[PDB]
């Protein structure tokens, strides 16, 4: 019987030799988690030796943890390089809060 | 300039009193214009404003100076020497012998 | 075309390369050199090349080399033919006539489409 | 070891399983189309020398010339990859997983599929 | 419409559906579509670009814009009306039928998890202000780009 | 008019023994802002064909 | 007002260019018909080639000898000095006006430019800021105490 | 464009595809372009002290975003990270930050712009372009640091420290 | 002789890949210590196939 | 919500001080120049000599066909000729360097 | 006013190629217009 | 289980390989990220549920050569290896997720069908110098 909930196919393999476990789906859009973006955002605030990440609050203000555009543009840009993923340039200029940020970078599947 | 057709010699001297030292550039209207106001701007500080190249062109890489200028002294302020423990060139201040 | 005997005479020249280099590493052995920054680097004038790998051509000479292996494979169709001219015939002349007249109608064709010339 | 004839039988059909045995590169299936040639011409050469046929070594020289129009074409094609945008590769060309390829992965060239 | 006897004629603009898609050229269009037509249709309506539409909406009969689908059905001809929708409106679509996953899997380009065939999208009221986005559709025969 | 073309000096003196300004227009400079504009179409060789026939002395060009 | 003005106007100009059409001879119909079917097996090397000539460019190995001096060699006009005296030099873009919100976040944040006008008419004379060369300790001392 | 940030100024990815079969791309904005930069134009007239500072951060922006490839090609990672590059080049931007003249900003904007293209095609020496990216008042992170001053000169006032070094040579 | 002037012109077209120079650009630079740069230039020339495409040359190597 | 005489929603307008009404105003004028609609789209317009579909308008004219979708950066490369004041992140440029 | 003669852009160029000779030639010959030229 | 902690990078490395554990769960930390003391809480409170994994604890401020040999990006990191082999990788500190990602780990190392004597536990370096030989190695001696 052609039962019309096995859509599978050969077109439709999705074994690599790069994952062990294999994927989802055929199309690899697997992004990031909020607990890794957090992660290597914590990392990157922690180049910045001017903010305590101990207390973080991801909705403030960057200038209110001491950041300004030398500081908020800099970090804007080590976290793009650490996500090797570029912000457009409305985003890198509107980008306000940290939670935002992070939002931003979960939002993207081309993150990596 | 030089007109060939009344084969005369003409000499546009423009006065400039702001602090910026900012002037229209022709170098859009003429072609010897480009290297010769690049030259300009690099020993006087002279901005051609809409320039067609504003990059340098004689001055020294990783030198940001004006020396054809009154207040540059001859001898200048960076000299380069050979850093050792660098193994390359290095430059420091520059600390000359006077007559 | 060769021989056992030209095996033998690239093995003598191996022996006298190897000859060489033992009168390179006695040259060699009355120097002494020092590691410099960039004594190691490539040499370009002075400075530090822009590229490692990347050093890629236009390769504006394709159809030249396509119609020197045509023509090479021509020629060594007519090298036969020529090489014992001797015993000739009238068949043998028509069909070396219609190779040449072939070969240069190619000739004149490629020439004829401007294809000679390097292209951008 | 081995007789020349089964040497050379062997050769040739361990050439022509190899031409589709390494990846899929049109520079690799071009040489390996000449090396092709190149067994095919020796083998003619070994079966004239056998049988002792002027035609059966007539055919090298026409085997010369078929090899060297199917490099020229081989080589024109492979020129015209450029501006095909298209790997030279071919494994590249396909959205089919594949197990042989050690770093393949593709993704739909956009920022965000779900936007809010 | 319920339209009573004297009444004037309603603006078209209160039927004004509203997509902003993504183009190609990463543009964000908006386009005005009225209720009752494919995507494909509003597509070539508003001449959009980076759909290839080769099928040009497939078959005349049996379509599956008719609700419900029929089982004879024949479902998409070509891979080329590809759009991505966003989440919520492919969440209100639902699940692609079995012709329209069969279909969607045999394509060249790499395709999203919320990618549906244009001809098979149909106009609801539901999608006002829907978001979609449209990379390039592949180009599959000598007289794709004739 | 020396052999490279018009070589010209612009003096301004505000009366002391030295001038206030030099400038010297090199006809060598000329030459080497056009090289670029006769440069284009050209192969290798005959770039460096046209360098050599540019007549440039880069003395002159930097001063 | 200025929508009838302007039906007005592009009614006029579509009048001169039916005038220019309408006002053709019989040999005028006859080109343009022979051209129209021209066009109709014209390939693009074709309209490329007629562009150039168009633009002057060499229509033979022998001018082509010498391409450069047209192609080339023609520098281009100076621009306009009202071109020169503008209003705004940013990259044109979508007015996001109307378009979603999702999408509005990535036009030009207009808000930091209110922000810093505020703050650059705050701040219109400033003194200059001293970076101390005093000596001091790494604030990551790794460079200085890694192990491995 | 047809400039040196222009879009098509990008090395491809393959020798016959930009990116790959299936849609192209190229790395430009934190790596070098395909072809020398012929022309620098000038910058655009700002007339607003807003305009500058929007100019002035795209700068910084562009600067960050080639400082990993700075470091990397000149192997001169060992310096200082990143990060602190980055941080010194923040406080060099803001050791000039009293300008006010929308002319005198264009005019340096254009000026580092040009030294970083300079630096992006190698034409200067490594050494030489340390100097912007050395850490203001630390040691460099490539050497060991001797606080021989900190311990002799410890809790000194300033005056006292220079008093005690002296400002000429000793001998002459 | 015949029309050759598409295999002597390459202009780019906007964002067309064909159009643009589909070759990694050989930047060479005729550098100061070359026998014919005569010593005192670095003429920063993409060349394409051994043509020139694009000329930049880095002067003021000998300004005193 | 209550809509317009476009198809678009009524939305409140910017202040009457902002840099915001004033790039829309400077936004509009740019369109005005390459034939583009108050929704990004080239419109119709006289029709002229070998220009193909596109015709032309009253403030300027076109560069596309007639409803077309006029391109950012074809307009950025006829306004500005070789004029490039910041490598601008655009999505297009975004685009192509995830590719990358 | 009456209207000007047409002015070709691709006139006013200090060269003409075949195409600009035939285009402006019309109506004469080249030995006609210039005179003979001669080796 | 119990989440075994190893403060020596050879100690470590030696219990685990002497195991041979089928599983094994790495809670890698380091003082650096502040939130690390909620993914040792985790850690050693989803120790004690899924037994099928051994969990080995791991300081990478006490032990830098543990970060070289598990390449550790940042910190606190889970790394969930299949027989010494590499097969998933939690960065962040979730708990959802490391137990969603290990009841995966399970059902997906449940349903292989490993052939026999070829189910032998391996170094995790094995993988990366496999690979080195495989690809770099030759890379590496074609251009230098
Ligand atoms: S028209 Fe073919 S996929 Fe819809």
């Amino acid at each position: 019987f052609q039962d019309n909930q096995d859509r599978s196919r050969v077109e439709t393999n999705s074994a690599t030799w790069a994952h062990n476990l294999p994927k989802e789906n055929k199309f690899n859009t697997e992004t990031l988690e909020k607990q890794e973006v957090e992660s290597r955002i914590l990392k990157v605030l922690s180049n910045f030796e001017q903010v305590n990440l101990k207390n973080l609050r991801w909705e403030q203000n960057f200038k209110k943890l001491g950041l300004d555009s030398l500081d908020q543009t800099a970090l804007l840009a080590s976290i793009e390089h650490e996500f090797t993923i570029l912000f457009p340039d409305g985003v890198f200029e509107g980008f306000e809060n940290l939670e935002q940020v992070v939002n931003y970078i979960l939002k993207n599947i081309n993150a990596v | 300039y030089y007109n060939y057709f009344l084969k005369s010699k003409l000499t546009l001297f423009i006065i400039l009193n702001n602090l910026n030292k900012s002037i229209d550039s022709i170098d859009r209207i003429f072609a010897n214009a480009n290297w010769l106001e690049r030259e300009t701007s690099e020993m006087y500080g002279i901005n051609y404003k809409w320039k067609i190249d504003t990059r340098k062109l004689l001055l020294d890489y990783s030198k940001i100076e004006n020396p054809m200028l009154k207040e540059f002294q001859s001898e200048g302020t960076q000299d380069a020497f050979y850093n050792i423990f660098e193994n390359q060139v290095v430059v420091l201040k520059n600390e000359t012998v006077e007559l | 075309m060769g021989d056992a005997v030209v095996i033998h005479l690239i093995q003598n020249v191996l022996i006298f390369g190897i000859i060489f280099w033992l009168l390179t590493w006695g040259a060699e052995y009355f120097y002494t050199v020092k590691q410099q920054l960039t004594k190691k680097q490539f040499y370009e004038c002075g400075f530090k090349s822009i590229s490692e790998l990347n050093i890629q051509i236009n390769f504006n000479f394709f159809m030249l080399a396509v119609f020197l292996i045509l023509y090479d494979v021509e020629f060594t169709f007519l090298f036969p033919v020529l090489f014992n001219f001797s015993m000739f015939s009238t068949t043998e002349l028509f069909l070396a006539f219609f190779f040449i007249f072939l070969i240069l109608v190619s000739l004149l064709y490629d020439w004829l489409n401007n294809v000679l010339s390097w292209s951008a | 070891m081995l007789t020349w004839i089964s040497f050379w039988s062997l050769i040739f059909w361990l050439i022509l399983i190899i031409l589709v045995l390494k990846p899929k590169n049109f520079i690799s299936i071009l040489f390996m189309s000449e090396l092709t040639w190149l067994a095919l011409y020796c083998l003619s050469l070994l079966f004239g020398a056998i049988y002792c046929d002027i035609t059966l070594l007539s055919i090298s020289f026409f085997i010369l010339g078929v090899a060297g129009l199917e490099f020229s074409f081989g080589i024109l094609i492979a020129i015209l990859y450029k501006n095909l945008n298209e790997s030279l590769n071919t494994d590249l060309n396909n959205n089919n997983n594949n197990q042989n390829i050690f770093d393949k992965n593709f993704k739909t060239p956009l920022e965000k599929i779900n936007w809010q | 419409h319920h339209h009573h006897a004297g009444d004037q004629a309603d603006r078209v603009a209160d039927k004004i559906i509203w997509i902003n898609i993504q183009n190609r050229i990463g543009q964000f269009e908006r386009i005005s579509a009225f209720e009752g037509e494919s995507l494909l249709e509003a597509l070539q309506r508003n001449k959009v670009a980076g759909i290839v539409a080769t099928c040009e909406g497939g078959e005349d009969i049996n379509t599956m814009l008719e609700k419900p689908i029929d089982p004879v059905t024949y479902g998409p001809f070509c891979s080329s009306c590809q759009v991505v929708v966003s989440n919520p409106w492919r969440n209100k679509m639902g699940n692609l039928h079995y012709l329209e996953e069969r279909n969607l899997v045999r394509s060249s380009y790499p395709t999203t998890e919320n990618s549906r065939l244009a001809c098979c999208i149909l106009v609801e009221k539901w999608m006002n202000e829907m978001i979609i986005s449209i990379p390039q559709n592949p180009n599959s025969v000598y007289e794709d780009n004739m | 008019e020396s052999p490279k073309g018009e070589f010209g000096v612009s003096m301004l003196s505000d009366g002391s023994n030295k001038p206030y300004k030099c400038k010297v227009r090199s006809p060598a400079l000329h030459h080497l802002q056009v090289l670029p504009k006769i440069g284009k179409g050209h192969f290798l060789a005959d770039l460096v064909a046209l360098v050599g026939t540019v007549d440039i002395v880069f003395g002159e060009i930097d001063r | 007002r200025q929508v009838l003005q302007e039906h007005h106007q592009e009614c006029v100009q579509l009048a001169r260019i039916h005038a220019e059409e309408t006002e053709k001879s019989f040999r005028e119909v006859l080109n343009d018909f022979d051209r129209i079917t021209a066009e109709a097996e014209y390939d693009h090397e074709s309209l490329a080639l007629q562009k150039m000539r168009d633009l002057g460019f060499p229509m033979e190995g022998e001018e082509e000898e010498y391409i450069e001096q047209r192609v080339f060699m023609r520098e281009q006009l100076p621009p306009l000095e009202s071109e020169f005296w503008k209003k705004n030099y940013d990259p044109y873009e979508q007015d996001l006006f109307h378009f979603p919100d999702s999408f509005k976040a990535y036009q030009q944040q207009y808000k930091r430019y209110d922000e810093a006008k505020k703050y650059f008419e705050e701040n219109p004379n400033v003194e200059a800021t001293i970076i101390d060369r005093e000596f001091k300790e790494p604030t990551n001392k790794k460079p200085w105490t890694r192990k491995y | 464009m047809n400039h040196y940030w222009g879009s098509s100024n990008t090395i491809p990815a393959s020798s016959t595809q930009n990116n790959n079969y299936f849609s192209g791309g190229g790395n430009n904005v934190t790596i070098r372009g395909n072809e020398i930069m012929e022309r620098l134009p000038s910058q655009t007239p700002s007339q607003n002290m807003v305009q500058a500072s929007m100019k002035t951060l795209r700068f910084y922006r562009k600067f960050c975003r080639l400082i990993p490839f700075i470091l990397r090609i000149h192997n001169i990672g060992t310096k200082f990270t990143a990060q602190q590059a980055m941080i010194n080049f923040g406080n060099y931007i803001r050791e000039r930050n009293h300008y006010r003249d929308p002319g005198l900003i264009d005019h340096r904007i254009q000026l580092g712009y040009e030294l970083l293209y300079e630096a992006e095609m190698h034409f200067s020496q490594h050494t030489i372009l340390m100097q912007y990216l050395s850490p203001y008042n630390t040691p460099l992170s490539d050497r060991g640091y001797s606080y021989l001053e900190k311990v002799k000169y410890g809790n000194k006032s300033k005056f006292l420290q220079g008093f005690y070094k002296g400002n000429k040579p000793t001998e002459f | 002789m015949n029309r050759s002037i598409f295999q002597l012109w390459k202009p780019e077209s906007p964002r067309s890949n064909v159009n643009s120079k589909q070759i990694k650009t050989m930047n060479v630079n005729f550098g100061p210590q070359h026998p014919a740069a005569h010593g005192v230039l670095r003429l920063i020339l993409q060349l394409n196939g051994e043509i020139a495409e694009r000329f930049d040359p880095h002067i003021g190597l000998l300004h005193r | 919500r209550r809509r317009s005489v476009d198809g678009n929603a009524i939305r409140q307008p910017h202040k009457v001080g902002t840099y915001a009404a004033e790039k829309q105003r400077l936004l509009a004028e740019e369109r005005a120049k390459f034939n583009v609609d108050h929704l990004g789209r080239y419109k119709g317009g006289l029709p002229v000599k070998g220009k193909g579909s596109i015709r032309k308008g009253i403030h300027g004219e076109g560069f596309g066909a007639p409803s077309h979708a006029h391109d950012a950066l074809i307009h950025q490369i006829k306004q500005s000729k070789d004029t490039m004041d910041y490598q601008n992140i655009t999505n297009e440029v975004a685009q192509n360097f995830a590719n990358h | 006013s009456p209207a000007p003669p047409t002015i070709g852009q691709v006139e006013l160029e200090p060269f003409k190629f075949n195409h600009e000779r035939d285009q402006l030639i019309y109506g004469y010959t080249m030995e006609e217009l210039y005179g003979k030229k001669f080796g | 289980s119990r989440v075994r902690s190893f403060n020596d990078f050879k100690a470590a490395k030696t219990y685990i390989d002497t195991l041979k554990p089928k599983l094994a769960c790495l809670y890698f930390r380091a003082d650096w990220n502040p939130l690390c003391e909620q993914a040792d809480k985790d850690f050693d409170k989803l120790s004690d549920t899924h037994l099928e994994y051994e969990f080995v604890k791991i300081d990478i401020d006490k032990a830098p050569q543990a970060k070289g040999y598990f390449a550790v990006r940042c910190e606190p990191e889970f790394l969930l290896l299949c027989l010494g082999q590499e097969m998933t990788r939690q960065t962040g500190q979730n708990q959802r997720n490391l137990e969603h990602r290990l009841f995966k780990v399970q059902e997906y190392v449940k349903g292989l069908n490993f052939p026999a004597g070829m189910d032998t536990y391996e170094e995790f370096h094995e993988q990366y110098m496999a690979e080195h030989t495989q690809l770099d190695k030759e890379i590496n001696e074609w251009a230098r």
